[PDB]
């Protein structure tokens, strides 16, 4: 079909938000991820310090 | 369960310390047994030979 320059505003503004995302959306929910997995990982350690 | 743990083993941990020593409390006393029973046992020995 017809061929504009359509996909630059749509490319440009995709570039932004994968710069974006990557420090405002992925950090935040990826640390408390984390933070969980640590928490499983040292509550189920303390069991095995208390046994020993 | 890890601090419950904890206080579970400090309590048997230095309930033991003091049964052991009553182990030695026992040697004390047999230990003073032992020199009274040689005290009397010497005096007998030093009347008995006297005596011939």
């Amino acid at each position: 079909m017809n061929i504009n320059a359509t996909l630059i505003g749509q490319s440009v503004a995709f570039f932004i938000f994968v710069l974006f995302c990557m420090k405002f959306v992925w950090p935040p929910v990826i640390a408390a991820l984390q933070e969980r997995q640590k928490k499983i990982a040292d509550g189920l350690d303390a069991a095995n310090r208390a046994a020993r | 369960d890890l601090e419950l743990a904890h206080e579970k083993a400090g309590q048997q941990l230095r309930e033991a310390k003091a049964q052991a020593a009553e182990i030695v409390e026992q040697a004390k006393k047999r230990a003073n047994q032992i020199v009274d029973e040689a005290r009397d046992q010497a005096r007998t020995e030093g009347e008995r030979l006297k005596a011939q």
